């Protein structure tokens, strides 16, 4: 169905300022809007979006209000300026998914049979991506219901277009990477990976702590996946693995040795050239 | 079932199987099932249970063609024996890793010298891999391991670990969403 | 029952546990490999079985605490390596 | 490139007066281009200065572009293409090594005034080998270190 | 490179200034016995029509080549001794006439043990040259040098063979060339800058 979704910075800025301008008026918690984008093969692209009047009550999670005519006429109005765009799904800025999401998704599945839900965090505090992508599906199991509606995650990333790229480059004057080389290849890849892995393990720790003491709704799929995780850890004490590891490392170090030798030779040549060329400049002054 | 093993034979078997009118004739469906499942019998039970079953009914005319003709009967019985021993060889090479020679001859209902003669032409024709040492009666079915392959498998295992750990957390959050909302 | 380390088991153990003689045990494992219940490989000349992967199962609430403890002393290695790599290569960029 | 303009009327110029009375020197920081002068500009309209307002929230949000997940920084690549790439690089390194001394020997047999022009049509190994050295060292070091820490992060 | 460049037997030898053709053929066969191996000694020096036609008039050199090729090690030593006597007093071979010999002998030793696995040193006595003590001393002093990879046991007088990987030998050469180049480049570096 869907493999990857790509998000442009334009919709992010639109989400941010919509949240600001609607939350300044009063103490609302969640806001809703509709996205526009394009399809190609199994890859989805999001270009722009517009807001919509939405109301929800904190007293109960079964009462809420959206506007149909607003959405219809606003889509018709954006049609007259660019016909390539089309309705693809909706977004809500909630920190975490709510109970009513299934109902709203069913409500606006009429305009797009393959609606995709997107969650944007407006005040991130970590290095992770602010966007999360979900798609509805029907799940089946042993007993309880033949089918049940459930969300499933889809990989998301932030893309860029040429004009958008030059705009965001002009906007990001203060912050720019120091060097491109082993620096950006090391810190941006390895340390952040350790951070993310530790965070994930902490979250699963928290859920496991919630069980066998507290609420205790023992679920079995999580247990099956945990067994699969704990069974897949390799063993590094095997003799053959150690021998192969040593062989490959010894094979690899020779190349660095050779490159260092070449660099030393080039440095000596440069020193000779500079000294010879510069020693012949003092006598010209007389 | 007379065709030598190949991908075209395999997918033709898969397409020809599961016919609504095929169940009208159960014996040949049973033969197809026997040739499509795992490790197959030696030689005796099928020749003792289907030899006579190829004379009755109102469809045994190809069976009478296979048996009654002298030269055709001999050639096709030899071909069927070769096919079943090939199937046994393939399955025992898929599941075993190192085997004695006496057990190999025992499972094939034929002597040790014919066993090695039947595996030699196969291995020199580049259809299966096998290395037999006949000073200790050992047969080895596994290739030597290069240093690259071990680390490649290790890296693949690491990638699978990371992917499944990523998968678990989203389901964790979805499960938690519907119990502590209020 | 057996731990992840030292999962290799002999033919006679299977023969005693399943109350059958040795000559059939191979077929048994063969069947256990055919229907995909367990994944592994088997040797013949040395009478050994190398077992690799078995299906998961449900288990009570006093057993998951073992997994919780394993995560407990798993997270600390990641944290320690994080700190070591961060401190060792500080001046490469502040 | 963004500019902002406002129009003026010629009757006020008939009065011998000019618009945009000047009270400070922060209005003349950018000299106009010649093509703006070629068209109407100051005899028909006047340009005004421009500025962009920036806040911390949107700027902090916007810097997430091209950031990659924690998975991409722990993969250690295939151990089969890496040796092929090293083998490929070593051969061109060898050829440039063979070609170096020929250019080293004749560095001063010709007057240096035309020395620079001598390198206008054909490549020079000295500049063309350093990039090989750099990429090779970087790839080898990072590939070693990734496996080095991964051997102990997992079990 | 000498044996490589001496493939001009058929591409003319009009340079009669330095020497005559027969000496050229003897020199080229002498260096071909050093440089190249059996799959080429059987393809270029034993199959050449012109070199064989010339060699037909020189019984000594033909015998010296066929003895090595036909694996008659007993008669090989007489020819080796005669040849080294000849080249000791010869020009442009004297200053290292010993080194050449020290190859051929050990070369023959490496050309017999590579087929069997447990040949006793008793057989070598009547198959290679009389004297068990001489063979023992030569084998020991060539094992100690690091070449001729094999092993000898003296309590029962048995010679065993081994097959070292072609990565160890391809590593000490790299390390020693690196050491020499580093010494040279350091000397160059501190010759300048006083």
């Amino acid at each position: 169905a869907v493999q990857k979704v790509v998000v442009h910075p334009l919709v992010l800025l639109s989400v941010v300022d919509h949240f600001n301008r609607i939350g300044k008026v009063g103490n609302q918690k969640r806001v809703v809007g509709v996205l526009l984008g394009s399809w190609q093969k199994k890859v989805l692209d999001v270009s722009n979006s517009f807001a919509v009047p939405f109301d929800e009550d904190d007293k109960d999670d079964s009462v809420w209000f959206l506007d149909h005519d607003y959405l219809e006429n606003m889509y018709g109005m954006f049609k007259k300026v660019n016909a390539r765009e089309r309705i693809v799904g909706w977004y809500h800025t909630g920190p975490k998914l709510h109970k009513n999401d299934i109902a709203i998704n069913e409500l606006m599945k009429r305009y797009c049979p393959n609606s995709v839900l997107v969650i944007i965090d407006v005040k991130p505090k970590d290095l992770g991506l602010p966007t999360e992508a979900y798609i509805s599906v029907e799940e089946v199991h042993d007993d309880g219901t033949p089918t049940s509606k459930t969300f499933e995650h889809v990989t998301s990333e932030i893309g860029a277009e040429e004009a958008e790229e030059v705009g965001v480059e002009h906007l990001l004057r203060d912050i720019k990477d120091t060097t491109v080389g082993t620096l950006s290849q090391r810190i941006t890849n390895q340390v952040h990976g350790l951070k993310g892995l530790n965070s994930k393990l902490l979250d699963i720790r928290s859920y496991l702590e919630k069980v066998a003491t507290g609420k205790l709704p023992i679920n079995h799929q999580i247990i099956y996946q945990l067994q699969d995780v704990f069974n897949l850890l390799p063993d590094v004490s095997l003799q053959e693995f150690v021998k192969a590891f040593y062989l490959k490392t010894n094979d690899q170090m020779v190349v660095v040795y050779l490159a260092s030798l070449i660099r030393s030779v080039v440095a000596l040549h440069n020193l000779i050239n500079n000294k010879i060329a510069n020693r012949d400049a003092e006598k010209k002054e007389g | 079932i007379l065709a030598p093993f190949d991908n075209e034979q395999s997918d033709l078997v898969h397409r020809i199987s599961g016919d609504k009118k095929l169940e009208e004739i159960p014996k040949y469906k049973d033969l197809l099932k026997l040739f499509t499942t795992m490790e197959l019998m030696r030689w005796s039970t099928l020749v003792e249970d289907y030899g006579m079953e190829l004379r009755k009914g109102s469809l045994e005319s190809p069976a009478t063609d296979v048996f009654g003709s002298t030269e055709e009967g001999e050639k096709r019985w030899k071909d069927l024996k070769n096919r079943v021993v090939e199937h046994n060889i393939r399955i025992m090479a898929k599941y075993y890793t190192r085997i004695t020679m006496k057990r190999m001859a025992q499972l094939l209902d034929l002597s040790v010298d014919e066993s090695e003669a039947f595996l030699s032409n196969l291995v020199v024709n580049k259809t299966i891999f096998a290395k037999v040492d006949r000073l200790a009666g050992i047969i080895n079915f596994q290739r030597p391991k290069d240093p690259n392959n071990l680390l490649n498998d290790w890296s693949q295992k690491l990638n699978s670990l990371m992917s499944l750990v990523n998968k678990t957390t989203h389901l964790i959050a979805k499960e938690e969403m519907i119990h502590n909302l209020q | 029952t057996r731990p992840a380390n030292h999962r290799q088991l002999t033919f006679e153990e299977i023969a005693k546990s399943a109350k059958i003689t040795v000559n059939e045990v191979e077929l048994l494992v063969m069947k256990a490999l055919s229907v995909g219940l367990v994944k592994g490989s088997i040797d013949e000349v040395d009478k050994r079985v190398h077992m690799t992967w078995v299906q998961p199962r449900v288990l009570d609430l006093q057993q998951i605490k073992g997994m919780k403890d394993r995560l407990e002393f798993w997270c600390t290695d990641v944290k320690s390596m994080e700190m070591l790599v961060e401190h060792q290569a500080h001046d490469i960029l502040t | 490139v963004i500019d902002a303009f406002r129009l003026i009327n010629a009757n006020m110029m008939v009065l011998g007066h000019e618009p945009r009375q000047t009270t400070s020197n922060l209005g003349h920081l950018n000299k106009p281009s010649i093509q703006a002068l070629i068209h109407g500009l100051n005899r028909h309209y006047y340009s005004i200065t421009i500025n962009y307002r920036k806040n911390e929230l949107e700027q902090k949000m916007l810097l997430n572009l091209h950031k990659k997940s924690w998975m991409e920084g722990l993969t250690l690549q295939d151990y089969s293409e890496h040796c092929k790439h090293n083998e490929s690089v070593v051969k061109e390194m060898l050829e440039l090594a063979k070609n170096y001394n020929k250019a080293v020997e004749e560095e001063d047999k010709m007057t240096p005034e035309q020395l620079a022009i001598k390198n206008v049509g054909k490549q020079d190994p000295k500049r063309h080998l350093e990039e090989h050295v750099d990429v090779l060292m970087t790839s080898n070091i990072v590939q070693c270190l990734a496996a080095m820490l991964d051997t102990v992060v997992f079990k | 490179q000498a044996a490589e460049l001496f493939l001009d037997t058929v591409s003319t030898f009009t340079s009669y200034e330095l020497m005559d053709y027969k000496t050229f053929v003897t020199y080229t066969v002498y260096v071909s016995m050093i440089a190249l191996e059996r799959p080429d000694l059987r393809e270029k020096v034993i199959k050449g029509a012109e070199i064989l036609e010339v060699l037909h008039s020189l019984p000594a050199v033909r015998q010296y080549l066929f003895s090595l090729y036909e694996c008659r090690y007993s008669v090989f030593f007489q020819s080796l001794a005669v040849v080294e006597q000849e080249m000791k007093k010869d020009w442009l071979f004297a200053p290292h006439y010993r080194y050449y010999v020290r190859e051929m002998r050990i070369h023959a030793y490496s050309q017999l043990l590579e087929s069997y696995r447990s040949l006793t040193l008793g057989y070598m006595a009547e198959a290679f040259g009389v004297g068990v003590e001489f063979i023992d001393q030569e084998l020991s002093r060539f094992i100690a040098a690091g070449r001729l990879h094999c092993k000898i046991d003296k309590v029962n007088e048995i010679v065993e063979t081994n097959r070292p990987d072609s990565k160890n030998w391809q590593y000490q050469e790299t390390i020693k060339k690196g050491d020499l180049l580093l010494n040279r480049v350091q000397k160059l570096s501190r010759v300048i800058n006083m």
